[PDB]
RNA sequence: CUUGAGUGCAGAAGAGGAAAGUGGAAUUCCAUGUGUAGCGGUGAAAUGCGCAGAGAUAUGGAGGAACACCAGUGGCGAAGGCGACUUUCUGGUCUGUAACUGACGCUGAUGUGCGAAAGCGUGGGGAUCAAACAGGAUUAGAUACCCUGGUAGUCCACGCCGUAAACGAUGAGUGCUAAGUGUUAGGGGGUUUCCCGCCCCUUAGUGCUGCAGCUAACGCAUUAAGCACUCCGCCUGGGGAGUA
């Protein structure tokens, strides 16, 4: 039983609508496999400190899930590489 | 308007190797209009290396430079060069209104490995 | 590498006498259940050599404590042998 | 004194030394951006290190009274790096050609001045 | 007695690193080398994230 | 029987190992914008590229490799070796308690594995570097040192090879024998309102200096090359010879 923060950036250029969207498919699809969210929270508008691709900002926006130890990578890993609209994120742990 | 480019504030890009010194001068975008070298007003060889030859190449870029008009420029500085302590002060002295002075050494996070011998 | 609460539930069915935790059925018992888990491990990441070498000293520690048992006390170890279908 | 080996030593030990001095002496916390030339004997024992330094006739002591403490660094690491047999002992002192080349530039005026 | 470093309050990894963005040595901060190797995990998470710079000088 | 050994319980640190993914700098190359006559090289030169637009600057892209700061006379590992970050799997060690098994221990021929770099086989990849090779330079001569390129290789997967100045040139295990002073991971006590300080005590590493003692000397000295016991490996003048 392990605790997985994550946080993701979605760059700035989403419609809010479709930021919303984003957010609440990633959170289902996060803790639909057997997580359960434990604190999705929305840090935000705030100033990268490197242009990504091209991008200047992005949305930091963090969830911790506690699961099983392949509940919270595995459709990351996926998912994050072929959505375009997700340009950073990483998991971590207690 | 590319020759004839009115622009008083761009960035000086001087490059001065252990063996040559080039000077050129570009826009703040980064446009360049002229350029200096040792290797094109006379300078062979060791003569290259020594500072006074970087010097006076700053000195034949800075009047094309200003031939198209500039005041205010940022300089760059390239590699160890043996004329870059004295070409601030000579870009300076030619009549320039330089306000950024910035050091853009590249350096590697090991990349590639060196060339073992010299 | 088997989980503390695994660990638990082997040493508490092959404990002697309640309070006991550290005794060569007890033992040899959670070294077979960690030297499966390392033997899985192996079959899945085959060029994994320190892991190998650790399971190597878990090996021979159960085969020192296995002849230790039956050196000390026959039937107890001819019970055991077959509890974990080991040793034929 | 002089022979077309110690010219290389002391090229192939300038790149080195400029590149050390400006790249790996933190702790000294009067860092300057230098210059060099370096010169030495026909066996390679001494050096003498040629520099400028940027600031006041305070600033350069401090920088000097920086550079002897690194000096074991110095020797080292460029020990480390070179295939040269005996590390030469080194001292640095500045480039006074800097100035007095510039003095040099100085009676250029004068005879101008007659002239016109 | 902070006794553990997170990459996400960016205040206590900015107050241990360089005008160039890179991490201070022990030696200047003070710090210890427990300390230290947290803060250097930490501030390489924050670097992943866009966070922190990787060459800063402007 | 519990002292050695081991399992527990509470903790600790770690570039220990294998697999997948992610990131920045830099590199070469490609494309584009500006821009003209040079670039790089050396002690000096020369080879070569450059008007077909070079080098330089700015932007975008492709691919490969290794991870600047942290970085330490630091850490981990049996050795070789292991430094970007995240996740998965997994080995070892240390501290305190210690009720638990109750000598279950040490060494280890044969045997079986791991084993730097180079090298071999089948494939893949190939950015930098670069044996061989090509050219130039240097030289009384230069096949070399220097420069311009550059193949195998350096990288990956599976096999083979099984060697090193593989070194602490010090086999493993255990016990005893003055001290002083750093440093890594813990533990405990005291003071202080409070440790974020400090001092004292202690365990396990890792350094330096030094008694007794040993050594032919250099030197080692609680990490012994001292005092002892156990087991294994090896030596008996140099060359011939690691030869037949």
């Amino acid at each position: 039983m392990r605790t997985y923060e994550v946080m993701y950036i979605v760059r700035p250029n989403i419609e809010e609508d479709a930021k919303k969207a984003l957010v609440e498919r990633f959170n289902g699809i996060l803790a639909t496999e057997g997580a359960e969210v434990l604190e999705a929270k929305d840090w935000g508008k705030r100033r990268l400190a490197y242009e990504i691709n091209d991008f200047k900002d992005g949305f930091y926006n963090i969830v911790r899930v506690k699961s099983d130890n392949n509940k919270a990578t595995d459709e990351f890993q996926r998912l994050a590489k072929i959505s375009d609209d997700i340009i950073r994120y990483m998991v971590i742990r207690e | 308007r590319r020759v004839k480019k009115n622009i008083e504030n761009g960035v000086a890009h001087i490059r001065s190797t252990f063996n040559n010194t080039i000077v050129t001068i570009t826009d703040e975008f980064g446009n360049a209009l002229s350029w200096s070298s040792a290797g094109a007003l006379g300078f062979k060889g060791s003569k290259k290396s020594t500072p006074f030859a970087a010097q006076m190449a700053s000195e034949t870029a800075s009047k094309s430079a200003m031939e198209h008009g500039l005041k205010t420029v940022e300089v760059t500085v390239k590699g160890p060069g043996p004329g870059r302590e004295s070409a601030i002060r000579a870009l300076q002295s030619a009549g320039l209104e330089v306000t950024a002075i910035r050091d853009v050494t590249p350096v590697p996070h090991n990349g590639c490995r060196p060339p073992k011998r010299r | 590498a088997i989980s503390q609460e695994r660990k638990n539930e082997i040493i508490k069915e092959y404990r002697v006498h309640e309070t006991d935790t550290g005794s060569p059925e007890v033992q040899i018992a959670v070294l077979t259940a960690e030297i499966n888990a390392v033997n899985e491990h192996l079959r899945t990441h085959k060029k994994d050599h320190h892991s190998r070498r650790g399971l190597l000293k878990m090996v021979g520690r159960r085969r020192h404590l296995l002849n230790y048992l039956r050196s000390k006390d026959i039937q107890r170890y001819r019970e055991l042998i077959k509890s974990l279908g080991i040793r034929r | 004194m002089s022979s077309m080996r110690a010219e290389r030593v002391g090229e192939q030990m300038k790149k080195e030394l400029m590149d050390i001095i400006n790249n790996k002496v933190k702790d000294p916390r009067v860092g300057f951006i230098t210059i060099t030339d370096v010169v030495l004997t026909n066996d390679l024992s001494q050096a003498k290190v040629f520099l400028t330094v940027l600031g006041n006739d305070k600033e350069v002591e401090n920088t000097f009274k920086a550079l002897d403490k690194a000096k074991g660094f110095i020797k080292s690491e460029l020990g480390s790096r070179m295939r040269l047999r005996i590390m030469p002992e080194l001292m640095y002192e500045y480039d006074q050609s800097i100035e007095y080349g510039n003095k040099i530039e100085r009676m250029i005026q004068d005879l101008h001045k007659q002239d016109r | 007695g902070i006794t553990h470093i997170d990459y996400k309050d960016t205040e206590l990894l900015k107050r241990f690193i360089s005008e160039r963005g890179k991490i201070l040595p022990r030696r200047v901060t003070g710090t210890s080398a427990k300390y230290q190797r947290m803060l250097t995990t930490a501030i390489k998470r924050s670097r992943h994230m866009a966070l922190l710079p990787y060459v800063k000088e402007e």
